[PDB]
């Protein structure tokens, strides 16, 4: 009853104010648990009313934070699960609900295996004495690299992300496992690119065009890789896949307080200058060489088929 | 004959009508009129209609329609044709909603305050621009004059009624104006397997300049234009469709996205659709 | 006035004559007729002639000539003008032998059995092709129709008298025929510092397609066409020379070599010549 309502609220405000939970895998787990509790703790008999209330609460979620697309695309995954179950039972009400629940359960148990799947897949993409470059921080990519390091020796060049220098803690984490790690400013990306073999980077969201929304500055790294023709690898699980297209959407970049870019102590100039701090940026699919997912490697030119396999095309608007 | 004049008057019937839709209408009425009740004899009359209709008109769109919907009807013995006419009627309905779906999926890709750059007159581009301006979007438009048949002037006249600033440009001036165009939208006359488009003569220049300036190159086309051809160079295209050529080929290397009734598609997806359809 | 009608009749005098040569002739006779014996007053009459002559004609070639040869004569007080007229006469002689030198250096770069691809009519391209065919060389020729002023038809007519197969093509069909052309030869209307050329509207398309197919892009021009401009994009070129534009800019990135009376030059060398000449 009101527990469900206040938990939905709590989650909405946690998504709105700050980043909670930090890992987007934990965010997917939390939103899936909440969707399960909603579909269990409501008086819905027909699948249509359930889908409608799910779409409404998902609209509220998406309005809470548009840049966090995992919640929305997993809501769409739940909607596709409901559609599949209704087609199975109609192409049956209690069995409907329990079958939806076991579908969500299998989705959740395969959710925690994507990390291990990518880690296992990592070995056949790294050779000895290779030079990797990565930008920012990504749990999936550091797991990739520290799993490849157990049987291979290679160098990782971590380009810090300004202003949020998450790349520093990533470099430290990689050095923990003895992965020879060079830390540099993002300004030195093109200067060092000539000596890099591969580029491995995570992402926040993959669009239907194949493009991906990743931390700012990664588009420049992709342009450098394309200039030097080095393969650019994206190790992104299959819950960051978003059916929306690049310019049919709104609110792509996430702008945070310019205090991160230019501090308050600069004084009077802060009334004359316009400071901008875009967290995310757009990378076209032409600059991506290969996508690594929990199922296996795939070219950017197959992400649309993955969409068709994951999301109903009438649910791309929620 | 009987199909030649009906196709001609269908062109006369609706000057605001495409040629592939007229072709499917003519073939539907041809199959519904002669009453050919034969398992194998029906296909003879069909291909006779198709060869006649693309002999009168040298469009790749007409031939592609012909092929795809003749397969569709053949994929449907007395009850065979009885259900085949049903499936043809619903095919016509889907092909009618084609262009509205195309406008209402692609009108959202034009960021307002931008500058559209378009080749010769095309109904799909006009429809999507009408949908965009109906959504309260202001933008400038450059149109190529289409020297062989001055369809650029016709496009400019048609778009001036839509209350938008249109500046028809010279055929060879796209290289000059390409830096002033935020994007390029062209209506394909036919879509080859790999994703390329066999469109009017200057569309390839458009795409090459787009790649010379990284400008997005957008294409809008109906799915009945999906033809199963694979040209490697300009000469590899069928010569019948070229007739001083009239229609040339553009590689999918130069195309960003395709806006069809099947949704927005990567140039890679059209081959998926075609091999799922199995020619 | 006095220069307007003389320039007009010089155009009438020799329909087989360039405009920059006519401009230098008119300015030479203007300086030789008025008898301006002043250290600083002479330059006023000079620049008056130059501004008048590029006000009547919107060519970058005329203005470039004007600038370079006004500096040349000024680089030459009673004996000043007495030697300046000498140096002007020898300048005219060199500018006359310009085109013959250009033909007889560049006619050897056309491998026989190849296919020349040319933009609108130009005297230098015609001269080099005449020199090549005089050397017993057979080749095919495609010419762009030059839609604004149909100079492609004129080039085709002029080259048909030379006993060579010429096939004037459409303005937007170069993208279609670029794979059938072994090389591209275009006569520049003006050469900017970096090596680019400010030529007719479709020359930039020519060069971009050449880079799209690695085909050699050759340019032939006289050294009196070397103008001291540096446009970054199409709009950066002076608007007076553009007059629907008439002449656009092509980056040296897209040009292979330049065939001037100073020998074959890399697009890098023209800036060397210009900074040695010091504008
Ligand atoms: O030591 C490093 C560290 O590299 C960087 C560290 C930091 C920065 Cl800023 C940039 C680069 N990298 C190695 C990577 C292998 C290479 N080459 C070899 O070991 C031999 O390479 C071969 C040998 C044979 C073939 Cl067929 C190909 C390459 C030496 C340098």
């Amino acid at each position: 009853g009101s527990e469900l309502s206040e938990r939905i609220e709590s989650f909405v405000e946690t998504l709105k104010r700050g980043g909670g939970p930090r890992s987007s895998e934990e965010m997917a787990r939390e939103t899936l648990g909440l969707l399960r509790q909603i579909i269990t703790d409501h008086r819905w008999s027909n699948a249509g009313e359930l889908m409608e209330l799910i779409r409404r609460e998902g609209r509220r979620m998406t309005a809470a934070q548009p840049s966090e697309t995992t919640v929305g695309n997993m809501v769409r995954r739940v909607l596709k699960i409901i559609r599949e179950e209704y087609g199975r039972l109609h192409g049956h009400y209690a069995q409907l609900q329990s079958n939806i629940i076991e579908a969500i359960n299998e989705l959740l148990v395969e959710l925690e295996g994507t990390m291990e799947n990518i880690a296992a897949q990592a070995l056949e993409h790294i050779h000895s004495n290779e030079v990797i470059m990565t930008i920012g921080f990504s749990r999936t990519v550091e797991a990739f690299l520290k799993e490849a390091a157990r049987k291979r020796k290679f160098h990782v060049i971590v380009a810090e992300c300004a202003p949020f220098c998450q790349g520093h803690e990533m470099a430290v984490n990689l050095s923990k496992a003895g992965i020879e790690t060079t830390v540099m400013t993002d300004a030195a990306i093109f200067a060092v690119m000539s000596r890099v073999n591969k580029v491995i980077i995570g992402t926040k969201t993959i669009l239907a065009n194949g493009a991906l929304r990743a931390v700012t500055g990664t588009h420049t790294l992709a342009l450098a890789a394309k200039h030097h023709s080095t393969p650019l690898i994206v190790c992104a699980p299959m819950f960051k896949l978003s059916p929306q297209f690049p310019n049919e959407e709104d609110s792509f970049h996430k702008f945070v307080a310019p205090e991160e870019v230019l501090p308050f102590t600069e004084g009077d100039i802060l009334e004359k200058v316009s400071v901008h701090c875009p967290v995310f940026d757009y990378v076209p699919p032409e600059l991506i060489t290969l996508f690594i997912s929990n199922i296996g490697g795939n070219a950017p030119s197959y992400i649309y088929r993955l969409m068709s396999e994951l999301y109903h095309p009438d649910d791309h608007v929620l | 004959k009987e199909l030649i004049e009906y196709f001609k008057s269908q062109m006369k019937e609706d000057p605001d009508m495409a040629s592939a839709v007229a072709a499917i209408r003519t073939l539907l009425e041809f199959l519904k009129r002669d009453k050919g009740e034969t398992i194998q004899g029906l296909r003879a009359n069909l291909t006779s209609a198709i060869e006649t209709l693309c002999g009168v008109d040298s469009s790749v769109a007409v031939s592609s329609g012909g092929e795809l919907f003749l397969r569709f009807i053949s994929l449907a013995y007395s009850k065979c044709k009885k259900i085949m006419i049903e499936r043809g009627e619903l095919f016509l309905r889907r092909i009618s909603l084609s262009r509205n779906k195309i406008a209402d999926l692609c009108h959202t890709f034009i960021k307002d305050g931008a500058t559209i750059l378009t080749h010769a007159y095309s109904r799909v581009v006009l429809r999507v621009l009408e949908a965009a301006v109906a959504a309260k979007k202001r933008f400038s438009v450059y149109v190529t004059e289409s020297q062989p048949d001055l369809s650029g002037k016709k496009m400019a006249k048609a778009l001036c009624h839509l209350n938008v600033p249109v500046t028809v440009v010279l055929d060879a001036a796209v290289g000059y104006i390409m830096e002033k165009a935020d994007l390029v939208i062209v209506g394909a006359e036919g879509v080859v397997e790999n994703g390329g488009i066999i469109n009017k003569i200057g569309t390839n220049q458009m795409a090459v300049c787009a790649k010379a300036q990284n400008k997005p190159f957008y294409v809008v086309a109906e799915s009945f234009k999906f033809v199963r051809l694979f040209p490697l160079n300009q000469q590899d295209v069928p010569d019948k469709f070229k007739y001083h050529p009239w229609v040339d080929y553009t590689a999918p290397s130069l195309i960003t996205l395709l806006f069809t009734d099947l949704g927005v598609l990567t140039p890679s997806a059209v081959s998926d659709e075609l091999i799922k359809l199995y020619l």
